[PDB]
């Protein structure tokens, strides 16, 4: 169901003339969409990375990992 | 010089169908929600 | 013809049309084009268009209260 344009789709509903959806991505802001499994960013800017209180964290990749810390790094743990 | 228009009292139920005569792709505007149904969506650029 | 009739002309309308099923050639692929805008109208009961699907100069307008998207089932 292609679509094509210069500018793009967009979508507004009238009972508010808000847009609701659009993709001229310079004007509007994105914002996260509600009941997302998961999300591939190629550059992530996080505070913290925390599990919740059941399962374990998994930095799991098939490529090197590489963390550097500028003012140090400290590891505790009960096991190491 | 005019406004090609493509008017109902209803939905305007635009669909494909393939030898068979079965539903690939649909695209209802309806009164309330404007449904595309189908395999896929896209939005392109001119430049791709 | 016997189960029809074929038109290798411009036909050319000069007051509205009517019909329920629009359909096009199974060799060749439906066109439809204009130099301003072509829109795509619904209507309520009382005859009011609540969703538009409109082709505009620059970019496509969807205007509706919702805007689903599914597969075929
Ligand atoms: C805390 O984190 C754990 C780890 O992710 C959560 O457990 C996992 O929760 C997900 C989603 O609720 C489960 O996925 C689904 O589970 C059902 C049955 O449990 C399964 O039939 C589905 O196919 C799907 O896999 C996952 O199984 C579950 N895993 C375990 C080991 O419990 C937990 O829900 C989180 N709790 C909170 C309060 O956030
Ligand atoms: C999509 O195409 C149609 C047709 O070209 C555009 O409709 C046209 O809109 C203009 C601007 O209002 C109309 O000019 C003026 O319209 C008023 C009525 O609102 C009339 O009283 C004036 O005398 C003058 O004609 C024009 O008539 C109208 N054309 C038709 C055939 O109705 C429409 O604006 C286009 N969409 C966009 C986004 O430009
Ligand atoms: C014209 O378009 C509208 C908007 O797409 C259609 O309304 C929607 O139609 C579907 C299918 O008839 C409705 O789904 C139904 O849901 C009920 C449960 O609510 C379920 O029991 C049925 O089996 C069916 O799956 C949907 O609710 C309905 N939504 C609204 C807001 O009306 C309408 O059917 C279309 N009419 C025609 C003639 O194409």
């Amino acid at each position: 169901t292609s679509i094509t344009s210069d500018i793009g789709m967009q979508f507004f509903d009238p009972r508010t003339q808000n847009i609701l959806f659009s993709t001229d991505y310079e004007t509007h802001e994105f914002h996260l969409p509600s009941g997302v499994k998961s999300l591939n960013v190629q550059k992530a800017s996080t505070e913290r990375i925390t599990s919740n209180a059941t399962s374990d964290l998994n930095i799991k990749v098939d490529g090197r990992a590489i963390v550097r810390g500028n003012e140090g790094v400290f590891i505790m743990g009960k096991t190491i | 010089g005019n406004a090609l228009y493509f008017k109902s009292a209803r939905n305007v139920t635009v669909n494909i169908l393939n030898d068979q005569t079965k539903v690939l792709t649909q695209l209802i505007t309806g009164p309330k929600a404007v449904e595309a149904y189908g395999k896929k969506f896209e939005v392109k650029t001119v430049s791709g | 013809t016997k189960d029809g009739l074929r038109l290798e002309g411009e036909s050319e309308f000069l007051f509205p049309l009517y019909a329920k099923e629009i359909h096009s050639r199974v060799d060749s692929s439906l066109l439809l084009q204009s130099t301003q805008n072509v829109t795509v109208n619904a209507r309520n009961s009382d005859g009011e268009v609540t969703g538009r699907l409109k082709v505009g100069p620059q970019m496509v307008e969807v205007q509706s209260q919702q805007f689903q998207i599914n597969s075929r089932e």
